[PDB]
């Protein structure tokens, strides 16, 4: 899951 | 805490997220190459915006799902607002990087992009024309991002609705403050707020035929897609 693993960072 | 913020403190904080402007690597174009180039810019941007989104005022109040669900769907209204913005100075050409400078012409090396990037010039012009500044640029580039799947996200989401739009309320105050601020008559302020607000129609509907473009290139093996790229195309049809 791209967009949420960057989201979460 | 972000609806406690002031015309200039917002103005000031969108100016400091603006992301950074990248490059393209390194005779004639080829329907692969060229679609190679901008595919792999798009997708070097995407991590940038993802970035940009977070420190908009508001909008990591919203819950992650909300987040994901407007990045979603106004990723390449986002990519194509900046676009329009950088080429502003440069009739007749999109600057996709200070190092590729393309025009109309080069459009025809992809099939049914010459029509795209026709939409993209007289957007820029129209900026041209209306002079917009670099403040209202950003309110509008936000303005995008909250409005892109608002109809679409239920006692939370009525919740995260009023949110999203006290928002674009707070926004609205920002736009017709750097107006008055510029000395617009009252009048006029209203009259040039409508008129941004009016091409951000243009850029849902040049997003949607980018989409269409975008997914038929993918669809015929023409370019391989990007894996944050790939995702957030993805989002569109499921
Ligand atoms: C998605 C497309 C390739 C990537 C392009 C891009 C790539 C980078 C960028 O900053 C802006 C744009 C806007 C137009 C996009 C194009 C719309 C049609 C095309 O398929």
């Amino acid at each position: 899951n791209a967009l949420l693993r960057y989201l979460l960072d | 805490l972000a609806l406690s913020l002031t015309a200039d403190q917002m103005v000031s904080a969108l100016l400091d997220a603006e992301p950074p402007i990248l490059y393209s690597e390194y005779r004639p174009f080829s329907e692969a190459s060229m679609m190679g180039l901008l595919t792999n810019l798009a997708d070097r941007e995407l991590v940038h915006m993802i970035n940009w989104a977070k420190r908009v005022p508001g909008f990591v109040d919203l819950t992650l799902h909300d987040q994901v669900h407007l990045l979603e769907c106004a990723w390449l209204e986002i990519l194509m607002i900046g676009l329009v913005w950088r080429s502003m100075e440069h009739p007749g050409k999109l600057l996709f990087a200070p190092n590729l400078l393309l025009d109309r012409n080069q459009g025809k090396c992809v099939e049914g992009m010459v029509e795209i990037f026709d939409m993209l010039l007289a957007t820029s012009s129209r900026f041209r024309m209306m002079n917009l500044q670099g403040e209202e640029f950003v309110c509008l580039k936000s303005i995008i991002l909250l409005n892109s799947g608002v109809y679409t996200f239920t006692l939370k989401s009525l919740e995260e609705k009023d949110h999203i739009h006290r928002v674009l309320d707070k926004i609205t105050d920002t736009l017709i403050h750097l107006m008055a601020k510029a000395g617009l008559t009252l009048q006029q302020q209203h009259q040039r707020l409508a008129q941004l607000l009016l091409i951000l129609s243009h850029i849902r509907h040049m997003s949607n035929k980018g989409m269409e473009h975008l997914y038929s290139m993918k669809c015929k093996n023409v370019v391989p897609l990007y894996d944050l790229l790939l995702e957030m195309l993805d989002a569109h049809r499921l």
